[PDB]
């Protein structure tokens, strides 16, 4: 829960204090995640990717956050071969569930 | 103590020079009772007026920059001072050590009354952003934002809701709102428990030492740290009697002489800063007043937390 | 005691070669050196959703408002030419021989068992079922995965490559010699026979395989695909990328590797599913099941540790099954 | 008393080069100075697991489950081009002289002791043996390390390069040439004066080993391969990377000098196993055992320490097992 | 990748020691700095003052 709030406020504080997100075109700048650049891709083009925020409700990004959480565990296999691994998706699915529903409505 | 029916937002106040003393043993954020009768006072400049009662404020706290120096050599710090004037003599005045800070922080003032009908929600909350524009909060000015990118203005949220989604939909509104800060609530069951198995462990142990052992980041051996729920603190939680209660024109040198004085003396409880979606309801995490007079016990918290 | 070894590196034999795929016409297939290369090209496709709704977007506004946005790719797509159909699929084969000593081992106790154990299979038995298999395999073209599914003629061509040269040319129909059985045909046991003289260490086999394919005029072909960054924008997404090597598509060596390999026809299930390919723990990704599984006492670690180790011989079936897995190649051991 | 000095770095004499492999055909190895070089190119591959289960994980519907969900990894490959069929690894290598000369010594009259016993080496029997074992590991092509093992015919050019210019052009058959029996030619000879010329520090020795491998039609080729740093994905996750000097494939050159250091046909334990490289404690990663352990008398140190400092003066295939650790380099001594 | 080649303290002396620890080879990415495969001159330049 920690985890997830303090990667709720590094996308808060990144998307409101630095219009950097916008700030120049490139090949490669991760644009899958669509999430740290609210204002940026929405009060300067009006129908460009607005249209593809709103409609689309990017929030693939907690999949991707996953991977991270799966890197923060290990591969102990006395937890994977038991019910800790159970309650470990259990708690991880619905903790991604909030992050899911918190991410859903940044076009309001 | 009262559930409000309407929950103002003042955005952003930019406060210069805080007290960073909020308490004899606590430094840092200053107290909450700055922020309770900093909404008292806006109930009693304009809150008569509007037909409204500003009760509750939640504290937000979306930047903190303390005017601090660790010194060279020393793990602790020590407080940037000011200048005091002279004297009538010319030498330099005996210095008093006074903590300031700069903050950023957003209140949640909870407001019910008869006059939520009456103007509209937009009018009471730019007079009371207004009122709050020419104050202090905790002896700090508050900075007016002039000349910015975009004034950051007001929502009075009605929290009488329609239906539980669209109370459920303002209130994720406002926590996005106010979101790259920390609210802060009040956790003293959190301190009576750990003063219980404190208490298990070793007995005649009283809470002050839960409450420093809730602060500190102790090591055990097998090296592994204690782990912390949260970000717990040292908040004052209000004042304790020291002397009777006196008569109005009985004490010297007074306020005023209408007022009854009570020599008093902190009670430093136990807080715990944590983020504005933890909560799920935006009607609690806000500090009532709770005074009780005849005991002492003038303190402040944030009932209905949990 | 003999442990088994804490590593067992087998080096890959029967190496294969990158399967170039051109086109052209039939009926010149025997002046087919100049025919140009099958080119993977990008077009763009764009497609209403039809996965399964989760009951909860079941709503019919919600699916409305769904299939109003479609999701534009660009796919590498390999189309035969307007004017061919016919496609060449060739790579060269090497059957490398030495089947038993590993690559990397620490017991040496266990390395001359093991090489005692090999050396007694093929003293009583030689390569001669194993190479049946994967002449058969190379005679019916198993190696043209997709593209040979509803090929009207397919024709595989293999040219024992001498010196400099052919030495042995040989010519099958790959539709005839079925995918499921393995039979006896004369020109199969003289391929046969060279394959098991390579495997045998007594000679070089250098093989040039060369399938051509009825597919049709202008149809798509099947290269094996590539795995893609998943770094850019959501329309000019590229969800298909198909392997090319210089401008001219290819099917990888380990697709043909496994082709070649589909010789298994002993695994405790039905045999009326043909053959499976030669895994430990023989697996198939298509249908998701792991055949041989180690309960059953018939994968290839407790065949090899009750082969080598405790001297339990298997039956001469799962001896096959062994001998491939290590013709195969691997990293066998524990850690 | 002559104590061990603290430090001991000998320089490395026989300094080899990056063995840069291009591609072409045969026949027309005279021509092939502008060849094409062999490019490290990308392939995803998609493996099931094939490393053995640790008795807990035997479950059949775990097993289905993990050969449901594969590994799809990317791999650096080298293959010949199609049109191709001759790897030529070509490298460099400089015989310096002067192998007794330490570089860091901290006791001169160890310093002058060591000179004694090596001056004493080769004026009693110089540089003959180890120059003809190295003659032969750059005849037979064991620095070609897996690009060998089914080669067809390989054939090694080295070229003595005097001011600027051949002085002395060798061609060898490699195949010929045995990777474990160190016979006695005419060229080989010539050869190992060469290096025994340039071992003795009489003369400025630089070889250009060049060396043709008949592989096939775009067969695989296997440069030296580096290691990955690991901090991406599992998807894209680059299990395989290869060494490159310059988009162009290459064996790294402490590959190519381990082997033209396998000389050492003395080890105590049999030699049918063949020569193993000049090592102290004298060992083969690949078969993970360290011959010449030390509870014998017979690795690097205890020699040494038995022929410089009480001057027990080992038997003749010892010293020279001395002299090519000598020759080999490294950091001796205590800390 | 290398094996270990300095000298033992005579208590590592145990032989399958020795085998555990040069089956768990060391590894590296020393810098090195070579000539081209065309080139044959090593051009040193400096200036003193």
């Amino acid at each position: 829960a920690q985890i997830c709030d303090e990667a709720l406020q590094y996308a808060a504080r990144l998307r409101e204090l630095e219009p950097g997100w916008s700030a120049t075109p490139g090949c490669q700048l991760h644009d899958a995640e669509q999430l740290w650049l609210d204002p940026l891709r929405a009060q300067t083009d009006e129908t460009f990717l607005q249209r593809r925020l709103r409609g689309d409700w990017p929030a693939e990004v907690g999949n991707r956050f996953a991977n991270w959480l799966n890197r923060a565990v290990s591969s102990d296999s006395q937890i994977l071969g038991s019910p800790e691994a159970a309650q470990w998706s259990q708690e991880l699915s619905k903790e991604l569930t909030m992050f899911k529903e918190i991410l859903e409505d940044e076009r309001d | 103590v009262t559930d409000p029916e309407a929950l103002l937002l003042l955005p952003r106040l930019s406060i210069q020079n805080a007290n960073a003393i909020s308490s004899p043993l606590t430094w840092g954020f200053p107290s909450p009772g700055a922020f309770t009768g900093f909404v008292h006072a806006l109930q009693r400049r304009v809150g008569i007026s509007l037909d409204i009662e500003l009760d509750g404020v939640g504290i937000v706290c979306h930047r903190f920059e303390a005017q601090i120096s660790q010194p060279a050599g020393k793990r602790t710090k020590v407080f940037n001072l000011t200048r005091n004037p002279l004297n009538r003599d010319g030498s330099t005045a005996a210095i008093v050590e006074e903590g300031r800070a700069h903050l950023e922080v957003s209140l949640l003032l909870g407001v019910h009354g008869d006059g939520l009908d009456d103007h509209p929600a937009q009018e009471i909350a730019r007079q009371v952003q207004e009122q709050a524009g020419a104050m202090r909060l905790a002896g700090g000015s508050i900075l007016p934002w002039c000349n910015e990118r975009f004034p950051a203005p007001n929502a009075e949220l009605l929290m009488l809701g329609g239906s539980d989604e669209q109370r459920r939909k303002n209130q994720r509104r406002l926590t996005r709102r106010l979101l790259p800060g920390f609210a802060l609530v009040s956790r003293e069951a959190l301190l009576q428990q750990h003063l219980e198995t404190l208490r298990t462990t070793l007995p005649e142990a009283t809470t002050l030492d839960a409450l420093l052992d809730l602060c500190r980041i102790n090591f055990e051996p097998p090296w592994q740290v204690r782990d912390k729920p949260g970000w717990l603190v040292p908040i004052p939680a209000g004042y304790n009697a020291l002397s009777p209660l006196y008569l109005p024109g009985e004490v010297r040198n007074a306020r005023d002489r209408e007022t009854p004085l009570r020599f008093v003396e902190n009670l430093f409880g136990l807080g715990e800063w944590l983020s504005p979606h933890r909560v799920a309801a935006l009607s609690d995490l806000l500090w009532y007043h709770h005074a009780e007079p005849d005991k002492g016990l003038y303190r402040w918290s944030t009932p209905r937390f949990v | 005691i003999l442990s088994t070894a804490s590593v067992l590196a087998f080096e890959r034999k029967l190496d294969p070669s990158d399967a170039l795929m051109s086109a052209g016409a039939w009926a010149q297939r025997d002046a087919s050196q100049e025919w140009p290369a099958v080119t993977v090209r990008e077009k763009s496709v764009r497609g209403t959703i039809s996965n399964r709704l989760k009951t909860k977007d079941r709503d019919p506004a919600k699916l409305d408002a769904s299939i109003q946005s479609p999701n534009l790719q660009t796919v590498d797509v390999a189309n035969l030419p307007s004017d061919a159909d016919t496609l060449k699929v060739r790579f060269t084969l090497r059957v490398l021989g030495g089947a038993g000593t590993p690559s990397a081992c620490n017991d040496a106790a266990y390395r001359d068992k093991l090489l005692q154990t090999v050396a007694t299979y093929v003293n009583d038995q030689g390569f001669a079922e194993l190479a049946r298999r994967y002449a058969h395999n190379l005679a019916n073209a198993r190696f043209l995965w997709r593209n040979r599914v509803g090929a009207e003629a397919v024709e595989v061509r293999i040219n024992h490559i001498r010196q400099g040269e052919v030495a042995r040319a040989w010519r099958f129909d790959a539709l005839a010699i079925g995918l499921r059985d393995f039979k006896a045909d004369a020109e199969l046991d003289a391929l046969a026979e060279l394959i098991a003289s390579g495997l045998s260490g007594s000679g070089h086999v250098l093989l040039e395989v060369v399938a051509f394919a009825r597919i049709g005029d202008g149809q798509e072909v099947f290269p094996s695909q590539e795995l893609i960054l998943d770094k850019g924008d959501k329309k000019g997404q590229k969800s298909k990328t198909l392997y090319s090597v210089r401008d001219a598509a290819a099917i990888h060596s380990q697709k043909i590797g496994n082709a070649l390999r589909t010789i298994d026809t002993w695994y405790p299930d039905e045999d009326g599913l043909g053959p499976i390919a030669v895994e430990p723990y023989g697996s198939v990704t298509s249908q998701g099941k792991a055949y041989r599984q180690p309960k059953q006492k018939l994968d290839f670690y407790t065949l090899l540790d009750n082969w080598v180790l405790r001297d339990e011989a298997p039956a001469v079936e799962q001896q096959h099954y062994v001998i491939a897995n290590l013709i195969r190649g691997g990293v066998f051991g524990e850690a």
